[PDB]
């Protein structure tokens, strides 16, 4: 059937680099000092129309975590991962956030939303 | 006893109102009873109230109820309990149309139940004529030329033209002349557009189209652009019967109304979850909504309140459409992702029927506007099933 | 001119009078109405069925209908009064020294267990006739206080947990008031929830640090799960599934035997606590900074949102109750007890009498007129019908 695609709105939008379906915007950004597999990676707050696979435990630069792989809802291409559990207490601020690889997303300019007249 | 005395007194009071007096006098003379404490004086018209309550309870449990004669308190037989005839309920498949060579995406009727339009992923639209004396569907003509498939079909008020759209990121739409079977205009403004929703003006000479990239146009028959709006990512559109009001649902979970003549906008609905599709009733008073990861909702367009929430349907990954239907619009029909069709009555939230027989997803469901015993369901396996009364 | 509707009622009245034990006025009525024998043989006892249907309709609309046959007067509509609904304080229990954090009735509604902020759990026995509560047992040794209490399915054992960052739990037997094994796995654990197994021989415990265990009566560890920070637990009736609410604002079902997990509820605000109806189909849950929400687990759909309770940060517990679980009771931070009927989102009562915040409310399962309320002022209130 026709896959339902959401929209988050705003300015400075991010999109999947393969099919150009929006994922998030600049507003929901936390830290850009992250490293993935293809280079630098970004940590966001909320990402729309993603997919999730299964819980896997692995060792990273800061302790041991359990994560899930994420992928585009329209083209089925891997974009990053999402945290579920973090063993190190200090590393709990990223418990439910999403990392996307900067080489797999594209930035675009989106117009400001028309502000309702509240009528 | 005492319950017998109450019945005797109430029967006497009721009989005294039908012009009988000797019978009442002899009944009060042989039983021994007699007619603001209830012993001092009896309430007025109590037996009639009890009988009306009994008839109302009989109507409440009527499963397939018809509400046309719900305003007539009298004129219902008391000798036998009331039950409607489900003989005309469409709960048995009787025809399987399999001529699309790919998965089917949309189905619609022709505003009078004479023709049925089907649109599928194999880049074609098929029209089926309905035989009036048999209720049998036969192919009439095929319309080809689409590229990415057909996802939304809109009928003209006089059923002389129709408009076919495409899926996401399709920047053109087709307008077909249905009498001669030829193409009139294929409209496209810019290569970066996206037109996924279309609706017709009640006068049948203009139509409003829109998409999720910020495009919201009102156009003529020849494809000429007439009006434009900026700053809205529309998903579903509908034109009100006054001729100068367009209801549009956006990505902020709103169903706001707009006026192109004087450039005005209002606030109507506000949902807690994303909205896929909606349809308004015949008199433009109620709205039926398909909500992501939730059920099917009903809203009042004047009081601006939620009326009921219907459960049992699964959705959220695919786009699914529903419809009003039945005699005087008493039933609600919808598809789902679990390979079956759900039917609800307006009086209850739980489903009445769960019709199975499809092997893959059910995307759209269409009721016949003028034949209340005809439904069509298009599935995600290449089939269109026609449902009618059981044998 | 008597129309068709009149004739049917006339024949019904004639049949009823003839069958009642009278034989004169029926003949006199026929001799004047002039109509008598489907129009051949009337159904037997039509008026009785019609009047019973009317009485059933009258009973359907009754609001404060907590009640558990031609005994109803036909001259006036039937209404259950509010003074019979439990809305008036009947007992004030003042035996705890510091505070009260949790109160719970037994599964057969014979005893009440209240856990205080100081080191005490108190058991009250309910008289069956006069419905009065009397202390019978006191249990001591909970160094950090008691915040959660769970009853065995046959009301022979109860498990009492502590507050946050407490690495122990206690297991008593009610019959003799003695102490079974005091379970403690790791010195740096935190156990704050517990749920029993319908066979009554195993339980499941968990905590915020990431502990999720299934253990036996002797205290041994049978199973453990890693990667979840549970907040509230409940074992289903089938004896395999455990429903747990996590810190990701969702409820998930877990299967220890096959080691599987699925999703059921996804919300947008923290879930402080939840409870599940008797048939295991509906979940009533408390949402932080919002009201009380009802969820259908089989269909996974939010049904109703009840408004009126203030709850910002603290944990507040609500409950089902009524004649057939048609009523919802809850506490709130504004010193009041709230009661709703399932058909509307507006409260049908707003009780009062507590000095400080109320944080536990319970309904008697076997006596649908007794409510227990526990608050931070050091007293417990037993609510019943008006005198
Ligand atoms: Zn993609
Ligand atoms: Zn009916
Ligand atoms: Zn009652």
């Amino acid at each position: 059937g026709r896959i339902f695609l959401d929209h988050i709105g705003g300015t400075r939008l991010f999109s999947c680099a393969n099919c150009d379906t929006i994922l998030t915007n600049r507003s929901e950004l936390i830290s850009t000092r992250f490293t993935g597999a293809t280079g630098r990676a970004f940590l966001f707050n909320k990402v729309v129309n993603l997919q999730y696979s299964e819980v896997q435990d692995r060792v990273m630069l800061t302790g041991r975590h359990m994560v899930r792989d994420v992928s585009c809802k329209n083209c089925n291409s891997k974009l990053g991962w999402i945290y579920e559990f973090a063993t190190e207490d200090s590393q709990r601020y990223k418990e439910g956030r999403v990392i996307l690889e900067r080489a797999l997303v594209r930035e675009s300019e989106g117009f400001e939303e028309h502000v309702p007249s509240d009528n | 006893s005492q319950s017998d005395e109450d019945v005797i007194r109430l029967i006497g009071q009721h009989l005294n109102g039908l012009g009988l007096n000797q019978t009442v006098d002899l009944l009060m003379q042989e039983s021994g009873c007699r007619l603001l404490p209830p012993s001092v004086m009896l309430p007025p018209r109590r037996l009639q109230t009890l009988l009306r309550q009994a008839v109302e309870l009989q109507r409440d449990r009527c499963l397939y109820h018809n509400t046309k004669l719900d305003n007539n308190l009298d004129s219902v037989s008391l000798l036998i309990d009331h039950v409607c005839s489900r003989r005309q309920f469409p709960c048995y498949t009787q025809q399987i149309l399999t001529e699309h060579c790919n998965e089917v995406w949309f189905c619609k009727f022709s505003n009078d139940g004479t023709k049925l339009a089907t649109g599928s992923k194999d880049t074609t639209v098929i029209i089926w004529q309905v035989d009036p004396d048999t209720h049998l569907l036969k192919l009439l003509k095929t319309l080809e030329g689409h590229a990415y498939g057909v996802s939304y079909i809109a009928w003209s008020p006089d059923d002389n033209y129709l408009v076919a759209c495409g899926p996401d990121d399709c920047s053109e739409l087709w307008l077909w002349n249905v009498q001669t079977g030829e193409l009139r205009t294929k409209m496209s403004q810019s290569h970066e557009d996206s037109l996924t929703s279309v609706a017709w003006n009640p006068d049948g000479k203009r139509f409003v189209t829109g998409g999720q990239r910020g495009q919201f146009y009102q156009c003529d028959l020849d494809g000429n652009l007439l009006d434009s709006w900026e700053g809205v990512r529309v998903q579903c559109l509908w034109c009100l019967s006054d001729g100068k009001t367009v209801l549009a649902s956006d990505t902020h979970q709103r169903i706001r109304g707009y006026n192109f003549e004087d450039l005005t906008d209002r606030n109507i609905v506000q949902e807690d979850h994303p909205i896929m599709s909606f349809t308004i009733s015949k008199n433009g008073r109620l709205a039926l909504l398909n909500v992501a990861t939730q059920g099917v909702h009903l809203w009042d367009l004047q009081d601006r309140v939620l009326v009921r929430k219907y459960q049992g349907v699964t959705q959220g990954f695919y786009t699914i459409h529903s419809c009003f239907g039945g005699h005087n619009e008493d039933f609600i029909a919808s598809g789902s992702e679990d390979h079956k069709v759900y039917i609800w009555h307006k009086r209850s939230e739980l489903p009445i029927a769960e019709l199975t027989g499809h092997t893959r997803t059910v995307n759209c469901v269409s009721w016949n506007p003028q034949i209340p015993s005809m439904m069509a369901s298009a599935s995600d396996d290449g089939t269109v099933r026609i449902w009618g009364p059981a044998p």
